[PDB]
């Protein structure tokens, strides 16, 4: 019913923000994205959560790359959520970062097999 | 890449 990210509990805010500062200066054409499975999803967790994403990639391109990391069957649907809404397909990841990044300078995206996050 | 980050297109750590 609302986004929950285990990553934020595991890493206290001040540590996250320091890392976000550094990674934005080191890789300025990339956006740092934390990717987690939504609770209740029947998908399986990524082996790694921390992705650097060229700002020019479209959201749709990002969808496909995450799908390949889950080794997800083509017939299994996959939806993404940022701040409780499904992002626009035409946006670039740089544009999504501009609108939705948090105060640690990361962008948080959840995925699920369901079109409703809390389901 | 650095700090455990994965470059998403190439898979470079
Ligand atoms: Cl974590
Ligand atoms: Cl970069």
């Amino acid at each position: 019913g609302s986004m929950k990210f285990v990553y934020k509990e595991e890493h206290p805010f001040e540590k996250r923000r320091s890392e976000g500062e550094k990674i934005r200066k080191k890789y300025p054409d990339r956006v740092p994205v934390i990717v987690e499975k939504a609770p209740k999803a029947r998908i399986g967790d990524l082996d790694k959560k921390k992705y650097l994403v060229p700002s020019d990639l479209t959201v749709g391109q990002f969808y496909f790359l995450i799908r390949k990391r889950i080794h997800l069957r083509a017939e299994d649907a996959l939806f993404f959520f940022v701040n409780n809404v499904i992002p626009p397909t035409s946006a670039t990841m740089g544009q999504l970062y501009q609108e939705h990044h948090e105060e640690d300078f990361f962008l948080y995206i959840a995925y699920s097999d369901e079109s409703v996050y809390g389901l | 890449l650095e700090d455990g980050w994965v470059d998403i297109e190439t898979g470079k750590e």
